[PDB]
Formats: structure tokens, C-alpha cells, sequence
């Protein structure tokens, strides 16, 4: 997590966390900011509106270095860097009030050190937080999964 | 000299409008197999698109 | 002291330091440098010119803490970066030697951690050297004091 | 060595070295990149380029602060940042397979410290790899030595 995920920063604030993901850099297009390294500051974003992000090609000196895609989930937890994350019926959730804004981009981790879903949002349920993310599909899909009341953090 | 110019008008913004479209289409049809690996994509959309 | 006072840099060199008191920043004017921090640099700088000073509002998410200030000034010997400093005569004095260019901007500090002074220069009275400093009074003032041959360090 | 070799950044990689020798500031004209002193970015170069090369005055406060140069060349073995180097027929010569593309600007020492050539590339033969490096004469002449073959690293 520490090592190749980088935060963007603005006005002495971490607004989020863009991820290197098989040799592409992603970032939430609704949040603002400027990325800490020079290298990814010189690569041109290119917006997914629709799925709220925009991607970017890694140079040659970091493509050796980025998370790997994923596409099987069985239900179950994962790995994040706040802790572990609780995946069932098909959706994403959270104990309620860990995380927040200047979350954006931070990667859910499976046991081999593969991303699962990158956050975007949270939800409250009042019992958990049911997170609004993007998710793989068997077919190399990459589906933006949002439950209703998210909020883009 | 308006009809003509009235004509050239017409045909400059359908291409742009039917520009406009193909792009956006080309956008929402490729950025999803843009961010995954093994992009098995029916070709005959990019080769459309392409040019 | 080193958590919440901000050297100046010019040309990759140390040329002066910025404080923050009472949530306001202030900076030598005779200085010239940036300040790498980043909202320091946003901080829109109202120069009082005679006074030989900017002054410009702290942002919110750093306001809350700021040095402490104080206008009780009682005689005797008073801490600093480079050892203490002797408050008589209404003149801060040191020992000769000490200081120099660079040291503009120096907050004085009490024993009970409170800013008195900003120190702008130092003139060697011959076994001792007086420094020019901005001092404040118990009216809700606050006077520059450049004592004769006072020189902008 | 470690202190007054400098590295050359090209998209944030090494790929060349700039060495600083008399008070004045010497870099491969080949290799393309940014120094990553600050304050030698600040220095204008002028360009020898039959040389292959470009030197520039360094700012007052390392003038002193540089590598001696010498110009007695007895054969023999000379010390280099990856081990030894054979001074032999007036050639300098290195075991082959070390050493290679990035390489170039690195300095060769002599072993009580001073600066005998600099690298530019190499040429294999085979045996050994004989390096295209700038010598200095007896009478302070300056020769690129360029063996046939010579690949700029």
C-alpha cells in the first residue's frame, strides 16, 4: 500500500490516493488536487466521466512496479488500509465511520496483494457503511458499483 | 449567395454534430476496456471509429 | 520552536525566517525568498512598509495552533534560537558576536513559551550587541525599536 | 566521491554523472537530463562540443569545494566508482561487461584523491573494454581518447 500508492495533494491537504493498476494510473475525477510525484504530474489524464475517473499510461521506469487487476471475488473480507472490508450480496461494506474524505483512490486489497475495488464513497446504512466503488467483471468489465445514498468522498 | 451559404452551413454542422456523436460513442463504448486487462473487443467498433 | 517556525529560502540558501502568531503569519520585509509552505505562499501579505513587515491571516486548518504572544515585559534574561538574550534599558542586548544575517524574523521567546519580540537586526555596542526588534505595548501597540546603527541582518 | 559526484535525472532516472573539478562544473554533452543540485541548475554551460562535453563556473561556495586534478599518469591500475581501472599502452581499460549506458561522466580518481579522466563510453574487444574517456597531457592538453568502436554510454 505504502510503497506505490501515491497521495494528491492540495493547499497542505491529502485529497486521495491515485493507484498504478497494469501499467495505468487512476484518479477520481471529482476530486482536486496535485499528485506528489513529478513523474505522474507529466502524464496526460484522460476522463472516464462516467465512471467518475480518469486513467493514465505509467512511464517506463514504474511500469514494473503497480498493483495487479483482479477479477474473482468471493464474498468475504479484504484487505484495506484501514483494515478489512466486508463483501456480500454482490456489495461492499465497512464498519461505520472509519474512513471519510481524503479517502478517494485507496485501494481494497485481496490476501495476494491484488485490488479488488478502488473507493470512491461511502454509504451510511446506520449499521455499516456500504462502500460505492469500481469492480472488475468476468468478462473484463470494469463496473462502477454505487449503492444508493453514496457519497464521493 | 444566401442559400449557398445557408447549404454550406447545414452540411459544416450536421458533420460536426455527427462528429460529436461517433467520438462520445467511441469514449463510452472503449474507456471501460481501457481500464481492464485483455480487451476482447468486437473489432468492427474501433475499426469504425478509427478513421 | 522548530514545529511552528518557517526558515526562508532564496537561491537554496536559508536568507530568513517566518512566524506565525495570534493566527497571522508575518515575515521580515528587507527579506527576499519564498516560503515553501504551501497556503504561507497562497497567504495574501498586506505590507506595512514603515513597520518593515507583511502580515497575512493564517488558514483555518492550521489556525488553531499558533504561538502564543504577550505584551508583559519584565527585565531580565530571555530564551532564543541562540542562546538568551538580556531585556534592560528597553533594549534587547546580547552578547557580541552572536547573530547575524539570516537570523531576521527570530521570534524571542518568555520562559512560559510566549512571543514578545521579532528581531529584524543586531548593532554591536562593543562588549555586547543591541538588536533592533518589534515590540509591543500594553496599550494594544506595537513599536519598532532600531537602536542607532541598528543593521538588517 | 560520493559528496562531489552529482547525478543527472532523465524522467527521474540516472543517466549520466557531472562532476565537479577546479571550481568549474564539467557534463556530457551526450547525455541529455537534469543535474539534481538546485543550485547547479542555476550554472549557464557552454558547449565544447567536438568535445562532447560542457563546463561551467561554479557558485562562489563551492569553488573549494571540489576534486583536484592531476596530470601524472604512471601505468597502472586507478580507482573508479565500480573498482578498477587499467591505465596501460594509453589506454584505459576495464574488465568486460562492467559498466555501461548511464556511466557516462563518471569521474576516475587517482588514489590519493585527484581526478585523472573522466568516462564518456567503452568499446569491447573481447577480452576487455577499453572506455572512450577525455586525458589530460603533460602539457595541459586535454585529449577526448576515443577508441575505434567507441559507444557513447
Amino acid at each position: 500500500e505504502s510503497d506505490k500508492t501515491f497521495p494528491i495533494m492540495l493547499n497542505g491537504q491529502v485529497n486521495g490516493y491515485a493507484c498504478v493498476v497494469g501499467g495505468r494510473l487512476m484518479k477520481p475525477l471529482h476530486v482536486e488536487g496535485k499528485i506528489d510525484n513529478e513523474q505522474l504530474a507529466a502524464v496526460k489524464l484522460k476522463k472516464a466521466s462516467m465512471y467518475d475517473l480518469e486513467y493514465g499510461d505509467v512511464p517506463q521506469n514504474m511500469k514494473s512496479d503497480t498493483l495487479q487487476y483482479t477479477s474473482d471475488k468471493p464474498p468475504g473480507f479484504y484487505n484495506w488500509h484501514h483494515g478489512a472490508v466486508q463483501y456480500e450480496n454482490g456489495r461492499f461494506t465497512v464498519p461505520r465511520g472509519v474512513g471519510g474524505k481524503g479517502d478517494s483512490g485507496r485501494p481494497i486489497l485481496d490476501n495476494r496483494g491484488r485490488v479488488v475495488a478502488i473507493v470512491l464513497g461511502g454509504a451510511n446504512e446506520g449499521t455499516r457503511t456500504a462502500l460505492s466503488v469500481v469492480t472488475w467483471n468476468q468478462k473484463g468489465v470494469t463496473i462502477k458499483d454505487t449503492p444508493e445514498g453514496s457519497e464521493p468522498w | 449567395v444566401i442559400v449557398l451559404c445557408g447549404v454550406a452551413l447545414a452540411i459544416l454542422v450536421g458533420t460536426a454534430s455527427s462528429a460529436a456523436c461517433i467520438a462520445k460513442a467511441r469514449r463510452d463504448c472503449l474507456t471501460p476496456y481501457a481500464l481492464a486487462p485483455n480487451a476482447t473487443v468486437p473489432t468492427a467498433l474501433a475499426v469504425l471509429c478509427c478513421i
